[PDB]
């Protein structure tokens, strides 16, 4: 959006690069902060934690009922016994979609997201413009930003995430997949649908 | 508090921006800004409530339009100055340092094993905020309630478009570390905690959806009994 006020990205980029290498290098100075615990943390979200944990989780209960059991009733001890857990997905609820039930969910307040399952949200999860909206026009916003039209007798339940609960919607098993494999469903298992914003994909 | 990144309900904020694919970090700072929370959070600088109180004391332009990484670093330096472990003098003669000399290396230090050791346990084995409390809930599933009214400056978890409206528990979750002490320096103070189920009417008025809810998660001093 135009803001006559704003500087250039680029002119942006230089400050905050200089105010940040400033900050490093006094955290290093001090001994609490390293070069090596930098890219430790790097290594972690770019390439071990990420939403093919959680599609595992996913495809696990489309495929295993008794599984899906125990996802719903604790989501937390259900992703331990695949070996998936830790930061900041502590505490995880899973919700099922079904035929008469859309989950989708948000952090208006901040940026409540559940790593060990989906990594670090996308910028969008973050700003202000999704966040504003979905608490309000949550069926407006998908058709239009999403592409994805709910129909208005299907209910629509927003889940705006404050505390250390982390949602996760288990997104409903699309058509025409009758024994597919896992390793097939879990192509069509993407983080939009993990949080709702999105089904699963067609095909 | 009242502040700009209480957005639920808010308008005119613009269309979504969602470019069809992005990398994790958009840049090296976005790394460093990253990794810098384990760092401070382990020498004392802030818990995660208190995070994200300085995130709320921002400039309200800035935190609008500033990159989401670039709020992490402003509540970095608002604890480490509130805690005298940051000497902002220090902190203004660095930045032109390095304004003047980008590629000047980093100061020379140990890459100290402990603090990986550190990160990995963080990462695979959590941080947990649920405790133990010596009293049973107050509400359960099915009971009315109603939000409090209360606007306090300090840190909480009180969206104003929920403030004063009425509800249904869907579920006791437990009791956790509670914001509105925990984000203000006054300790963990656990209470019980809800989601409790608030329609698009009852939020919205008659612009509200007649098949749609938020369900928002109330701690216990948050919610009053309606209708048992
Ligand atoms: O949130």
């Amino acid at each position: 959006t135009e803001n006559i006020l704003r500087k250039s990205d680029e002119e942006i980029q230089k400050e905050i690069t200089a105010r940040v290498k400033a900050l490093e290098s006094m955290l290093i100075e001090q001994g609490i902060l390293t070069t090596s615990m930098i890219d430790r943390m790097a290594e972690i979200y770019e390439n071990e934690v990420g939403p093919h944990l959680g599609a595992k989780v996913v495809v696990k209960a489309w495929t295993d009922p008794e599984f899906k059991k125990r996802l719903l009733a604790d989501g937390t001890e259900a992703c331990k016994e695949l070996g998936i857990g830790g930061l900041q997905g502590e505490d995880m609820m899973w919700v099922e979609n079904t035929d008469e039930v859309h989950h989708v969910v948000v952090c208006t307040l901040c940026s409540c997201y559940p790593w060990p399952v989906l990594g670090l949200p996308p910028n969008w999860f973050k700003e202000p413009q999704y966040r504003s909206r979905v608490v309000r026009e949550p069926r407006q916003l998908l058709k239009e930003e999403f592409g994805f039209e709910v129909p208005p007798s299907k209910e629509i339940k927003v889940w705006d995430s404050s505390s250390e609960m982390r949602f996760v919607v288990l997104p409903q098993r699309p058509a025409g997949t009758d024994g597919w494999s896992e390793e097939e469903l879990a192509t069509l298992v993407t983080r939009e649908s993990m949080i709702g914003v999105e089904p699963a994909k067609a095909v | 508090m009242n502040g700009v990144y209480d957005v639920g309900g808010t308008d005119g904020l613009g269309p979504i921006n969602r470019p069809a694919d992005e990398p994790v970090f958009r840049a090296e700072w976005e790394k460093v800004a990253f990794a810098m929370f384990p760092a401070t959070f382990r020498a004392g600088f802030m818990g995660l409530d208190e995070f994200r109180f300085g995130i709320e004391q921002m400039n309200p332009a800035e935190y609008l339009e500033s990159p989401y990484y670039w709020h992490w670093i402003r509540t970095y330096i608002h604890h480490g100055v509130r805690t005298g472990k940051i000497d902002l003098e220090e902190l203004e003669r660095r930045t032109q340092y390095y304004r003047e000399n980008p590629d000047a290396p980093l100061p020379e230090h140990e890459q100290k094993p402990e603090l990986i050791e550190f990160v990995n346990q963080a990462v695979y084995g959590g941080l947990p905020a649920s405790r133990e409390v010596d009293r049973p809930p107050k509400f359960k599933e099915g009971d009315v309630v109603r939000f409090s009214t209360a606007s306090p400056k300090g840190h909480a978890a009180r969206a104003r478009y929920v403030r004063g409206k009425t509800g249904t528990v869907v579920k006791h979750h437990g009791a956790y570390i509670y914001p509105d002490t925990a984000g203000n320096g006054l300790g963990e103070c656990p209470e019980h905690l809800y989601t409790v189920r608030f329609t698009a009417q009852e939020l919205w008025g008659p612009e509200g959806d007649p098949n749609s809810s938020v369900y928002y998660d109330c701690w216990e001093p948050y919610i009053e009994l309606v209708d048992t």
